[PDB]
């Protein structure tokens, strides 16, 4: 009884939070560019103070 | 010797005048590039026009 609870607990949860794995993909992704650019830029500062 | 120096200051004169001229396109070439270098860095990959 208890362990079913919890299950019919989570599955409004479950299917409510991954609804949301698409957006998620495009913020990733779109983060990506933010870490490769900074990447790149560190490069052209430390190739400048070179 | 003042002949002379009405066709010097004639030459002077054009000289005067297209250093006036040239410094405003060239100073105006590295201001568009100053733009240039504030858009296209990240800006224009951010606003990708998403």
């Amino acid at each position: 009884w208890q362990s079913a609870r919890e299950l019919l607990r989570d599955w409004p949860s479950q299917r409510h939070l991954a609804d949301r794995v698409q957006p998620l993909r495009m913020r990733l992704s779109e983060l990506e560019q933010r870490l490769n650019n900074q990447q790149n830029a560190e490069r052209l500062l430390s190739e400048f103070c070179k | 010797l003042r002949q002379r120096h009405t066709e010097l200051e004639r030459e002077v004169s054009r000289f005067e005048d297209q250093t006036q001229q040239q410094r405003q396109q060239y100073a105006q070439a590295k201001e568009s590039l100053t733009t240039l270098n504030r858009l296209i860095p990240q800006v224009t990959l951010l606003l990708d026009e998403t």
